[PDB]
């Protein structure tokens, strides 16, 4: 169906979380819709790595998030907005990465057998271009899902963007 | 079959090779001569105020003396030139709404989102406001536009690629056609309830008949997608809105294409076409906020006006010309 | 198959159609487009005495 | 009737005033990711 | 001696400052003023620091009339340049958590308008 909006006043702020709701249609067609939003988050599991199911035989679901992740970033309309990093591995990942020798990931692996330098290694990989970190803060969280939902993190990230767009246009930076 | 589909476009290209050579006298007529017009051909009306959203298109579609507009906050816009205020401010449930419709009699207003949602809100009500308006769905792609030239039949697009008439009284799908690869951007009433044209990648001015439904018109040659589309006020002939910048003239029954007035002078896509009167002034958005109105007859630019800090993005021209009507994202409604 | 038929038979009926659509289209394209050309362009100049607005 | 019209213009751009600064007041995010990337794991 | 030389000194200090503000507005440190707010204040010490030469002079009617609105006008620029800065710093600090839109009349020149206004208070 539409698009689904959950409206909670939780953390002492009207929270509104706006979905993708599966569009299937052309991008900057709803991308460009969506202009003035104040934080977007950006989730993609961890603990699922082995999957390859975004393609046939072509490229994996790494290869798909990171074209995504490089589309949002280097887009116009969205270079001064912050960004979230949000995953669903808690534990399974670090259960998989014992059998699994994280060689998947990146074909020059110079890591241990752990998950800890693979975590360090993609979130420095992540930010592949620089130009829009100094416009925009990208916040990163791991071991995410909590109790209530991270709430401190996500308070902490858009109180932080808040005042941030607050003194920017005041000519205080 | 690879047969199949070999065959079928070697006679494409023959089809395109006759018309060609039959319409290479038209252009070369058309281009041999050109009609004198004027300077500025410009007169301002007013200033309109009492708004803080963005605006993403509108629909000049009545004989009355007012206009019509939607914005993302959630409310609906219609507002008068010379009283420079609204007559009701209904609220809209769906966030944003990027279809603007009226009705020539005034009873009926169509509006409608990302939500899938078509919704006809009552102009004229005994209250003076409407309670609720109607649920409409049936879509799997996001909502484009939708027009309706009376209280029986309404047209509507989607991002699923298909055209979707209803009526109504019966509320539900009564006609559904396949769709094209590219998605449909927008839809032009016609003057005599003949066809709606849908425009997209590969399928530049495409006509589907509403009544016998079949596709006769089909052209070729805008890879970049078409943003907005509008009959001639004299009928039977198509617009131009390709993202390239790319403006010419076509014809329903010449079947082919026309002069081009690309240039240097721009770098960016436009977002709207819209005539004046038989393609007397060529009135075109632009990604930046300088605009420009081109002569179509004279082959040359009637004149250059802004009227805003930031991107246009909806224009309507009333069908006898008396105003028109276009605004920015800056909250600025300006008749020029 | 049966998609790609549906087609090649929306173009191969559409081109029946459009090998005849011309209909001598030059003699429309220069008597239709002059009816309605003179009257807004003539119109819309008002020296602020019968426009409506303002 | 004039009057009608001002009074009536006066309190359309008040009922829109309260509505602008209510709706600017409520934050908006923007949730996107791939395919069923854990939509329901996290709480909402 | 003793006051205009010191009069003297303090121009020429509060001179540097001014010419070191001006042509060093890249450091965000120095952004984080204001860059309005600052001049106003700049302007009020200078104000301060050249009033004792209308302060020494010989009496006239309009000697004494520039030493009668001075004393306050020098001390109400100063304050009210410090008052907005704070004003403005706090408001923007505490609206953040609670109604998440832009304060209203902040502004490079909003804020100079409310500071001239509580300096055209003390005028008036």
């Amino acid at each position: 169906t539409g698009i689904v909006e959950t409206h909670f006043t939780f953390k002492d702020l009207h929270f509104k979380m706006f979905d993708v709701g599966a569009q299937r249609s052309e991008r900057k067609k709803w991308i460009h819709c969506f202009e003035g939003v104040t934080a977007i988050i950006f989730c993609v599991a961890l603990s699922d790595y082995d999957l390859v199911l975004a393609e046939d035989e072509e490229m994996n679901r790494m290869h798909a998030s990171m074209k995504l992740f490089d589309s949002i970033c280097n887009n116009k309309w969205f270079t001064d907005t912050s960004i979230i990093l949000f995953l669903n591995k808690k534990d399974l990942f670090e259960e998989k990465i014992k059998k699994s020798p994280l060689t998947i990931c990146y074909p020059e692996y110079a890591g241990s057998n752990t998950y800890e330098e693979a975590a360090a290694y993609i979130q420095c990989q992540f930010e592949d271009l620089n130009k829009r970190k100094d416009t925009k803060e990208i916040y990163t969280h791991f071991t995410c899902s909590t109790d209530t939902k991270n709430v401190q993190f996500v308070f902490d990230a858009v109180t932080d963007v808040i005042i941030k767009n607050n003194l920017k246009d005041c000519g205080l930076f | 079959l690879d047969q199949l589909r070999q065959e079928a476009e070697q006679l494409k290209n023959q089809i395109r090779d006759a018309r060609k050579a039959c319409a290479d006298a038209t252009l070369s007529q058309i281009t041999n001569n050109i009609d004198p017009v004027g300077r500025i051909q410009m007169r301002t009306r007013r200033t309109l105020r009492g708004h803080l959203a963005k605006i993403y298109a509108m629909h000049w579609g009545t004989d009355s003396r007012l206009l019509v507009s939607a914005s993302q906050d959630g409310k609906l816009i219609i507002w008068d030139s010379y009283t420079t205020n609204k007559v009701h401010a209904i609220p809209l449930r769906s966030s944003w709404v990027m279809t603007c419709a009226y009705a020539p009699s005034g009873n009926y207003v169509a509006c409608g989102g990302l939500d899938n949602i078509c919704s006809i809100y009552n102009l004229k009500t005994r209250e003076g406001n409407v309670r609720v308006s109607r649920e409409l769905a049936g879509h799997t792609g996001y909502l484009s536009c939708c027009r309706f030239l009376d209280d029986n039949q309404i047209v509507t697009s989607s991002g699923d690629t298909t055209c979707a008439l209803w009526d109504i009284e019966t509320g539900q799908q009564t006609t559904t056609f396949t769709g094209h690869t590219g998605d449909v951007m927008s839809l032009s009433l016609a003057p005599d309830t003949r066809l709606f044209v849908s425009g997209a990648c590969d399928a530049s001015a495409k006509l589907w008949d509403v009544r016998e439904g079949m596709c006769r018109q089909t052209f070729t040659g805008h890879e970049s997608d078409i943003n907005a589309i509008c009959f001639f006020p004299n009928g039977n002939a198509f617009a131009t809105g390709s993202d390239d910048a790319t403006c010419r003239l076509f014809d329903l029954r010449a079947d082919q294409e026309l002069m081009t007035y690309s240039h240097d002078n721009i770098i960016c896509g436009i977002t709207s076409v819209s005539f004046s009167k038989s393609g007397r002034l060529l009135l075109a958005g632009y990604d930046d906020f300088n605009c420009n109105v081109w002569d179509a007859l004279k082959a040359d630019r009637a004149g250059v006006l802004a009227g805003h800090d930031n991107r246009v993005s909806c224009l309507g021209v009333t069908d006898d010309g008396m105003a028109v009507a276009t605004g920015s994202w800056d909250s600025f409604l300006k008749i020029w | 198959i049966a998609q790609a038929r549906k087609l090649v038979e929306q173009l191969k009926m559409e081109a029946n159609i459009d090998r005849i659509k011309v209909s001598k289209a030059a003699a429309d394209l220069m008597a239709y487009c002059e009816a309605h050309a003179k009257e807004d362009p003539l119109l819309t100049p008002v020296p602020a005495s019968e426009n409506p607005f303002r | 009737e004039d009057k009608a019209a001002v009074e009536r213009s006066k309190m359309i751009d008040r009922n829109l005033r309260e509505d602008g600064e209510k709706a600017a007041r409520e934050v908006k995010l923007l949730l996107l990711g791939a395919g069923e990337s854990g939509k329901n794991t996290i709480v909402k | 001696v003793g006051p205009v030389t010191i009069a003297c000194l303090g121009a020429l200090a509060t001179l540097f400052v001014l010419g070191v503000f001006v042509r060093h507005n890249a450091t965000p440190v120095v952004k984080a003023s204001g860059r309005e707010l600052c001049y106003i204040l700049l302007g009020g010490v200078f104000l301060c620091y050249c009033m004792t030469f209308i302060f020494i002079a010989k009496p006239s009617t309009a000697v004494c009339t520039l030493r009668r609105l001075g004393l306050g006008t020098a001390f109400s620029v100063c304050y009210s340049a410090l008052l907005t800065k704070t004003n403005r710093i706090a408001r923007i600090f505490g609206g953040a958590r609670e109604g998440a839109q832009r304060p209203r009349f902040i502004s490079p020149a909003s804020q100079v308008a409310i500071c001239l206004a509580l300096i055209s208070g003390q005028l008036l």
